[PDB]
């Protein structure tokens, strides 16, 4: 869990 | 009772918080003329494309143009940014971390060694073919110039540092590791905390650490996790600051620092 990524 | 405002300026001014970690996002540029990332104007499948990998190969032009409005020497710093410098300046600021790629924090004086830009800079570039380097000033031209920079090597597109979605954080980002247990006061500025892993380091803290959310909405894991010494004052985020800085006695000096670094720019 160390890539960007929003929430949806 | 509960932890108050005005106890975390007391808690400031008696120098018992002296590490703090202070995070910040689009709250914090929207008062400096800083446009929403989703709302443009001032092409979209969904908000999220300007900052997509696939939309970006497909079509780079809207990214670039953005970038050219937020490319450094537009916009100004405001009240926000200069609450931080002034805390770096009076050695209570371990680090600052942000998800805005304006390079306001920098501007307004803040040291690099103590500034995590978690999302990205204008002032490097990488090209997406061939991976090489270039300083963010080689490239500079082509985006006032409205063109698409390419690499003078394999002539792929150069893209600025800017972390994209699925992209991974910079490396300064690890410092996380450190900083956030090192810290004594934990601020919150500015922020919807919907990116990760950005939004997940309020939790980083100790649960004896106070967090102070100066935020219009009180938003993410201090909505549904909350903690015992968790401080929200919610409302617009300028008069928040400048509520905590009467707080904290800091106002004059602010009032000096604003006009000082200001006028520096012309
Ligand atoms: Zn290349």
């Amino acid at each position: 869990g160390g890539a960007k990524r929003h929430r949806k | 009772g509960k932890l108050s405002l005005q106890d975390v300026a007391e808690l400031i001014r008696a120098r018992a918080c002296q590490r703090v970690v202070v995070m910040v996002g689009a709250g914090i540029s929207t008062p400096s003329g800083i446009p929403d990332f989703r709302s443009p104007g001032s092409d979209l499948p969904y908000p999220e494309a300007i900052f997509e990998l696939p939309f970006f190969f497909h079509n780079p032009k809207p990214f670039f143009t953005l970038a050219k409005e937020l490319y450094p020497g537009n916009y100004k710093p405001n009240v926000t940014h200069y609450f931080l410098r002034l805390l770096h300046d009076k050695g209570l600021l371990l680090r600052l971390y942000t998800q805005n790629i304006d390079g306001l924090e920098r501007v307004s004086g803040i040291p690099a060694s103590k500034l995590v830009e978690a999302h990205g800079t204008f002032a490097s570039a990488t090209c997406t073919v061939c991976q090489r380097p270039f300083p963010g000033e080689d490239i500079r031209a082509d985006v006032m110039a409205d063109r698409v920079p390419r690499c003078p090597v394999c002539t792929g597109v150069v893209k600025p540092d800017i972390v994209f979605f699925g992209e991974p954080l910079p490396q300064r980002f690890l410092l996380h590791v450190v900083d956030f247990p090192m810290a004594d006061l934990l601020l919150i500025l500015g922020t919807s905390l919907e990116v990760e892993p950005f939004a997940s380091l309020t939790e980083a803290v100790r649960s004896s650490v106070p967090r102070l959310l100066i935020n219009r909405d009180l938003v993410g894991p201090l909505a549904w996790h909350p903690r015992s010494r968790d401080v929200a004052q919610l409302g617009d985020v300028v008069h928040g600051v400048e509520s905590l800085v009467e707080l904290l006695g800091w106002t004059e000096e602010m009032r000096d620092l604003v006009q000082r670094e200001t006028g520096k720019l012309d």
